[PDB]
Formats: C-alpha cells, sequence, structure tokens
C-alpha cells in the first residue's frame, strides 16, 4: 500500500518543495490507503560509485519514478545516463528533468526514459515558423555535435517533406577544430542567407568570431540561434540584432518540480485502478527476474493527458516529449536582450516591441538575391566550342571573319590534356564559338555577368558506382554542376528521360538527328537495320564516344545488347580522336549528331554522311532545379527562335560552305 | 562488439532481394525506435543501386492497431515481398492480424531481421513456416 | 406478371455498358440462387456480341466472408466496372469490404440489379454516391 518516489537532488529547500509536493498530493484524492515515501540522494563528484550508491539504494529502497533535477553543474558533460541504464534493466521509467540531447530521444539506447522537455530540433519546427511566417525556402545548415546532426536532418527532411524543397547546403564536422571559414566563404558565395546552427558554446562563438572578422553580419544576413548559443562568451561574441529562442521556466526548477509531482502522482492514482500489479524485487543480490509490467506502465504513461500546472498543457507524443510548449523569441538590440516575440504550441506572434535586423529597415530583408556571375562550364564542342591558346599572355587575337563579323571571344580557363598526359597543366585561353555568341545574346537580353570554365574531362557524365559502400554517383559537367561549382551548363545537352528525374530542362535550342561518318560495293550502311551489324565482327569497326550519353539511349534499346557489347572495346576519349582514326581509316562507322558532321563534310568531302535520320530530338541548355534562371531565360530563348537570330547563326556557322 | 549491426544486415538483406528480381516490395514499420534510420537508409540504397526498386510506400504506425486506419494501410497492399521493422511482442500481433487478412499467402513474402527473432527455444506457432531470417549466431563458431 | 426478366435486365445493363464502351470489367457472384444462369447468361451473351468484351474471372462468394480468401479475389480485381449480384443484406457487408479495401474509386463502378435495390426510403449509408440501379419502378405512370 506504499509508493516509493526516487530522487537525487541536492539542495534542500528543494528537498523540502519536493515533501511539501508529496504531502499535498494525497489532498485531493480522498482519503484512499495508499502511501507516498519520497527519498532523495545528494552527489559525489565522481560518476562511477554515485551511479553505484544511486543504483543499489533505489533497489534498497523499490522506488517507481527517478528524478535528476541538476541544471548548475560544472561537469559539461550532463549525464544521468547509468540510472537510467539500471533502471532500463528492469523497465523502470527514469523522467529526466535538465538535459536536453538527442542521445537519449532514442528508446531503442533508452528503453524507460521519460521526460518532459524536448530536444532543440522541434526549434527547428518553430524555425519552420519562420518559414511559414518570413516565407523563406533556402537555408544554410552547419551542425557540429553528430551525435544531434542526424537527429536534426532527419527533423529537417521530414519538415521538407512537406513543402518538398532541398536545404541548399548541410555541414557537419568535428567540434574543436577553428579553420571552418572556407565552408563558411562557400556558403556565402551561395544565394541564401539563412543560417541554422546546432552545437555548443565554443563552436558557437568561433563562428561567430569567423562571421566577426570575415563581416559575415552585414545586411541580409540571416542570423537564427537558440538558448546553448546565446550563453557564455558566445553572447559576448554574438553580433547586435541576432534572433534568438528562450525557453520559458527552462531553469525555473521549482514550478517543475511540483509538474513532475503531480504528472507521477496522477500515473500512479490511474495506475492503481487496473490489475496485474507487480513490484521491483531485490535485484542487487539473487534477482535479475525483469519487472513484467515494464512496457505495461509505459503504456499507462503513453496515454498521460494533465490539465495541472503553471506551463499549462503537458502532453506526451509518441516519442515522449512535450506538447504545447509556450517559447519566447528574443532579440539583441545593443548588447541587450530584448523580446519580439511569443510562441503557443502551434503560432508565433510578435509583440507590441519593433524587430530591428542587423542591416537596413526593420522588415524582414530578402537574403535571396541571384549569382549576377552565373558560372558556366562547357565541353570542347569542335564546331561550337573553339578553343585558342593566348598571343603573348592572356590575351585573345581580335581576328575578322569574312563577312565582316568580329569574334566577340572570351577568356576561359581549361586544362591542358587528359589525367595521364597532364597531371596539372590549367591555363586561361580564348574560347569563342556558337554557344559562346548565344551565351553573348542572353547576356545582351538579361543584363547578367558570366564565369566561362570547362569541364575537366571529355565526358558528359555517367551514372556509375563509386568505389565504396555502393552509392550511384555523376561525374563531368553533371558531376560538376551538381557539387555547386558550376551553375549553367551552356553545352549541346543530350536531353533524355534519366537526367529529367534529377535536372530541370529549358527548351531545345538544337534540333537534329543521327547519322553514321563514313569515308569515301557497299560504301553506305543505311543506318541500325544493317544486318551485318546486328552480328558483327572485326571487320566493321563501330564504335561512340566513351561514357556518352548515346551508350545510355542503347543501354535503355534492350534489343541492341550485341552493339552494346561490341562498341565497348572500341570507345574513345573525344570525338575528335574518332575523327582521326576514322582519317587513317581505322574505323568504319561513328554514330554522331547530325549538323556537325554536315559541317566537318562541308570542310572535308572525304567525310561522308548517312543518308537515314533517326532519333530526331533537341539539344538545349543544361540548368539547375527549380530556379528564377529558368522562366526569363527560356523566354530569352524562344524570343532567339521567333527572329532571324538562328539564321544569324546559321549564316556564321551552318549555312557557311566552303 | 563482435555483431553484425542492422545497416549492413539490410544490405545484406536487399542483397538476397536483389539475387532473386524481387523487385517489386513494400515496408512497414511501426514505432519500435532506431525505425527512422532503416526507412532513410532503405532510401539512400534504392537510390544507389543499379535496380531501380519498385517500392511500394511506407506502411507508418502510430500505436498498437485499432485495425480501423491501420486496416487502410494493410489492404493497400497487394506486392509479394514484405518487410517489417518492429519487436517480437509487436510482431506476435502484426502476423495474427496478416493472417486476419490474409497476407500469409504462397505469393507473399515475409522478412525480418535478427532483432525481433530472439530466442532459438521460444518459437510460438503464429509464425510462418518460411519467414526468411539473417542472424550472425554461429553454432559452428564457438565462444571460445 | 409484367415487367422483364433478370435475362432482359442484364441485356439493358450490356446495352448501357455498350454505349459507353466499358469493355473491361470484372463480375462477383454471391450465393443468391439462380446465379449460375446469370453467369451463363452473361457468357452467352458476351459470345453473341459485337463487342468482344474484356470479362475478368467471377468471383464466387462462399458463405459470410472471413476476410481472408474471399479478399485474395478482391485484390485481383484490376478492372472498372464492377458487377455485382447479391441481396440487400449482403450488399452493406459487400460495400463497407471495398470501401475498406479502396476499392471503391472514381473508376470502380457499381451497377447492381433491381432486387436488391429495395426501399426508396430505407437507404443505407454504405451506398456510394452514383450507385447505378435499373428497376421498373416508374413513377410517371400510375397504377391506374
Amino acid at each position: 500500500k506504499i509508493v516509493n518516489i526516487g530522487a537525487v537532488l541536492s539542495t534542500r529547500k528543494h528537498e523540502q518543495m519536493f515533501r511539501e509536493a508529496v504531502n499535498q498530493a494525497n489532498k485531493r484524492h480522498g482519503s484512499w490507503k495508499i502511501q507516498l515515501n519520497a527519498t532523495s540522494v545528494t552527489h559525489k563528484p565522481n560518476a562511477i560509485q554515485m551511479a553505484l550508491s544511486v543504483c543499489e539504494d533505489l533497489i534498497s529502497s523499490q522506488v517507481y519514478a527517478i528524478l535528476v533535477s541538476h541544471p548548475p553543474t560544472p561537469n559539461d558533460h550532463f549525464t544521468p545516463t547509468p540510472v537510467s541504464y539500471t533502471a532500463g534493466f528492469y523497465r523502470i521509467p527514469v523522467l529526466g528533468l535538465t538535459t536536453r540531447m538527442s542521445i537519449y530521444s532514442d528508446k531503442s539506447i533508452h528503453l524507460s526514459f521519460l521526460r518532459t522537455v524536448p530536444p532543440y530540433s522541434h526549434q527547428s519546427s518553430v524555425w519552420f515558423e519562420m518559414m511559414r511566417v518570413y516565407n523563406w525556402n533556402h537555408i544554410i545548415l552547419l551542425v557540429s555535435d553528430d551525435h544531434e546532426g542526424r537527429a536534426a536532418q532527419k527533423r529537417l527532411e521530414t519538415l521538407l517533406e512537406e513543402r518538398e524543397s532541398k536545404a541548399e547546403k548541410v555541414l557537419q564536422f568535428d567540434p574543436g577544430t577553428k579553420n571552418v571559414t572556407a565552408l563558411l566563404m562557400e556558403a556565402r558565395e551561395l544565394e541564401a542567407r539563412v543560417i541554422i546552427l546546432s552545437a555548443s558554446e565554443d563552436d558557437a562563438a568561433t563562428v561567430y568570431r569567423a562571421a566577426a572578422m570575415l563581416n559575415m553580419t552585414g545586411s541580409g544576413y540571416v542570423w537564427l540561434v537558440g538558448e546553448r548559443e546565446i550563453s557564455g562568451n558566445a553572447l559576448r561574441y554574438a553580433p547586435d540584432g541576432i534572433i534568438g529562442l528562450q525557453l520559458i521556466n527552462g531553469k525555473n526548477e521549482s514550478a517543475h518540480i511540483s509538474d513532475a509531482v503531480g504528472v507521477v502522482a496522477q500515473a500512479v492514482h490511474e495506475l492503481l485502478e487496473k490489475e496485474n500489479i507487480t513490484d521491483p524485487p531485490r535485484g542487487c543480490v539473487g534477482n535479475t527476474n525483469i519487472w513484467k509490467t515494464g512496457p505495461l506502465f509505459k503504456r499507462v504513461l503513453m496515454s498521460s493527458k494533465y490539465a495541472d500546472g503553471v506551463t499549462g498543457r503537458v502532453e506526451f507524443n509518441e516519442d515522449g516529449d512535450r506538447k504545447f510548449a509556450n517559447y519566447s523569441i528574443m532579440n539583441l538590440q545593443n548588447r541587450k536582450l530584448v523580446q519580439v516575440g511569443i510562441y503557443n504550441g502551434t503560432h508565433v506572434i510578435p509583440n507590441d516591441r519593433k524587430i530591428i535586423w542587423p542591416g537596413g529597415e526593420t522588415e524582414k530583408p530578402r537574403g535571396y538575391q541571384m549569382s549576377t556571375r552565373l558560372k558556366i562550364v562547357t565541353i570542347h564542342q569542335e564546331p561550337f566550342v573553339y578553343v585558342k591558346p593566348t598571343m603573348s599572355d592572356g590575351t585573345c587575337k581580335e581576328e575578322f571573319t569574312v563577312n565582316g563579323d568580329p569574334v566577340k571571344k572570351v577568356i576561359c580557363t581549361g586544362p591542358n590534356d587528359t589525367s595521364p598526359g597532364s597531371p596539372r597543366h590549367t591555363v586561361p585561353q580564348c574560347c569563342y564559338g556558337f554557344c559562346i555568341d548565344l551565351l553573348i545574346k542572353l547576356a545582351r537580353t538579361m543584363n547578367f555577368t558570366y564565369e566561362v570554365h570547362l569541364v575537366a574531362d571529355g565526358k558528359f557524365g555517367t551514372q556509375e558506382r563509386v568505389n565504396n559502400s555502393n552509392k550511384k554517383e555523376w561525374n563531368g559537367m553533371m558531376g560538376e554542376l551538381l557539387s555547386g561549382q558550376a551553375d549553367m551548363i551552356v553545352a549541346p545537352l543530350t536531353i533524355n528521360n534519366e537526367r529529367a528525374q534529377y535536372i530541370e530542362f529549358s527548351k531545345p535550342f538544337k534540333y537534329q538527328g543521327l547519322t553514321i561518318l563514313v569515308k569515301k560495293p557497299e560504301e553506305r550502311i543505311t543506318g541500325i537495320n544493317d544486318p551485318r551489324l546486328r552480328n558483327p565482327s572485326d571487320k566493321f569497326i563501330y564504335a561512340t564516344v566513351k561514357q556518352s550519353s548515346v551508350d545510355i539511349y542503347f543501354r535503355r534499346q534492350v534489343e541492341l545488347s550485341t552493339m552494346y557489347r561490341h562498341m565497348e572495346k572500341h570507345n574513345y576519349e573525344s570525338a575528335a580522336e574518332a575523327i582521326q582514326a576514322v582519317r587513317d581509316n581505322k574505323l568504319h562507322a561513328f554514330i554522331w549528331d547530325s549538323a556537325v558532321l554536315e559541317f566537318e563534310a562541308s570542310q572535308k568531302c572525304d567525310l561522308v554522311t548517312t543518308g537515314e535520320l533517326f532519333f530526331r530530338s533537341g539539344f538545349g541548355i543544361g540548368m539547375r532545379k527549380d530556379s528564377p534562371w529558368k522562366q526569363n531565360v527560356s523566354l530569352s530563348i524562344l524570343k532567339s527562335h521567333e527572329n532571324g537570330f538562328m539564321e544569324d547563326l546559321d549564316k556564321t556557322w551552318v549555312r557557311y560552305q566552303e | 562488439q563482435f555483431g553484425a549491426s542492422i545497416q549492413q544486415q539490410a544490405t545484406v538483406m536487399l542483397k538476397i532481394m536483389q539475387d532473386y528480381d524481387w523487385h517489386v516490395f513494400s515496408l512497414v514499420t511501426t514505432i519500435f525506435p532506431g525505425y527512422r534510420d532503416f526507412i532513410s537508409f532503405i532510401k539512400t540504397t534504392v537510390d544507389n543501386s543499379f535496380v531501380g526498386w519498385d517500392m511500394q510506400n511506407v506502411i507508418t504506425l502510430d500505436t498498437s492497431f485499432e485495425d480501423a486506419k491501420t486496416q487502410v494501410q494493410l489492404k493497400k497492399i497487394h506486392s509479394s515481398v514484405i518487410l517489417l521493422y518492429c519487436s517480437k511482442d509487436e510482431a506476435v500481433l502484426i502476423l495474427s492480424e496478416a493472417r486476419s487478412l490474409g497476407l500469409t499467402g504462397y505469393d507473399f513474402f515475409w522478412i525480418v531481421p535478427s532483432l525481433v527473432s530472439g530466442n532459438t527455444e521460444l518459437i510460438p506457432k503464429e509464425f510462418p513456416s518460411g519467414l526468411i531470417s539473417v542472424s550472425y549466431d554461429d553454432w559452428d563458431y564457438s565462444l571460445e
């Protein structure tokens, strides 16, 4: 007829308040014959013998609830873990009250741990409420604590599942280092300014000093931190105008103890109304039998619904967290904490105080500034991308064409040869041609600067297994684009269904098919329907560029596996290698696009194309995902389609013959 | 530890599914902890495998099943291979509902991990004869 | 008596299906008597039609359903038009089971005979709004 409650509490005044709450718990519950005893223990500066003393004292006491209520501990470990593990050996609920670590959220590790405080990842949902208010989509994540970093990434993907957007940059590294400013500058070069930080006080002060020295706290830079990042020297190193969070009664222990007493008391009076009552045995000596109503009492604690307390509607979810939590939103106005918002369990309301930002006006700074210098990457296409070495030092010889058109070149940067050939030789040379004039037309239509560089290899990019952990990766232009080093691929991109699933496409500027390059008895082949090419031999030598989209289009064709097995022994690096090889009469056929070989037939009369025209497709501009550089650029491309500028580009290279 | 984690075990089970061309499958996840890492590992493995897995959407749970709202999600299942991540006392009720809903047919498969499959002696009669399990408990190599 | 028969009503319902080109359908028959003549009349009508109907196999019920073996035949239903022949008492359970299956969709039509269509006043809440029925109940021509 007795119920024992164990507690690890230090101060005698709060012990007296705890005993007073135990005494007042039996007030409104009638004259029932249940009794409530409480046993509180102090704290030795160690942790092993503390765990020993507490575990054998609570075995000898046979308690039902175990409480740890020590915020101001000098050790920064904050580990009530061993007593919770010892109670989880017999499945006894330990109600943690102080810490908010995400390692306690794992119920597979902490089998019988409950708590009335949520982890900080739920604050990101509050920050998602910022996304419900300030209408901001692209974020920049920075988490140093990797024990909670996977849970923060999980919660972030759970929040972004609704809008189906993507985080622009995520970062995880070892806490303790200092040279993280390179990734800060890489995030600075991005369009967004939203900064989400999840670390301890030392790394927060380190990144505050790094943003202060590099002036990343100017206009438009969105800063959004929590309670751990506004304490200690991080509060001293914080810039003025930063927005932070505050836990209402997060450190106020006296009402929190009474709330915990009310929760435990109503849980015990709920459990007394049901059958199958079991008791914890004397597990110190000769008792390893588990307490059989562990998950039963846990299920009692799952449906615990309350209506008493100064905090309010305390309620457990499936994770045993805190529902309907009042939060405060603070601002740092001239090294002074100024309250600028309140938060109920679903909605943010700013108070009568104004919101003064570190940048300009008091309204929200739209920190989504698009890149005025679009990084352009391309492959060396032979009739389209002419690359010429410089004359004296980084210069371009301004030669004139035969039609009175001056060639407007650009200073591009490119490697010299392949990686076994050239170890490291990347020089700036002169790029011009077809798509360069297309980019000149785009820069004439819309005012934006650019940065033309070249892809490191001579491949488009295929979907290949990386050599560890069985993961798909891309390479080439797609590998340089998806890594964030490139912005817009201006190249004759072969449009297919696989790449449409991953990135968005624009309107095609080129429209052509496929053809066969031969040299001039049947000297022609007339397409794929030659039966000798269905079952080839060592005579008809035909191949294509290694890691090309033509090979992917043939890989989708499940009825031409013989050509896929035949052409893999003769794939070359570039198409010019195939031109030189068939120039020496070593090749016999080559599947390639139409107008390139038409221009090369206009250059060299021995180069002969075939008669058929299959795979009538289009080539456009390689693009990113949903972006404001899509609609206006596509309208500019269609404006180039409707006028005679396509005919002008034909007059430059296509219509011009010899 | 000298053991085998659930991630490498999921890798081995998806290797089994790749070696059998069992590409049309499903996934039922309960409230047993360590489950979102399992879902995310399945998502990354499907995104990094040459199969292109035809995966049915995840049947999620909230509590012990009322057989009212979980019934609709279980009646969405029409695929053969069924994956599950739960505890044993949950799996008894899951297999009882699956036999009650007829999900234990000859076409339908059931692959469970080693954490739900406990003692070799304690086998309740509600288990389907043909239950696929993967555990590193090798009787050929003793403790010595 | 007057009016049509069940065979002429089946002819009218197949004329409805012919006028709308709903050629992909099924047939679900319960243990209400006169059912083998109904199935044979449908077979001879498809065999005497200019359509070339796509008829799925006949789902035959046995008793009050355990929702174990009948659900296997109900999950085989991939067609659009569902043809049901039963009484008024079993129709509530069949429509509730089909709603639990999710087989009461927008493309999943339901055409019922006249005898299951009972009282105009007594309408249970398990009827889909759009339930197709055929009966000789004409209000424009009275008894006189």
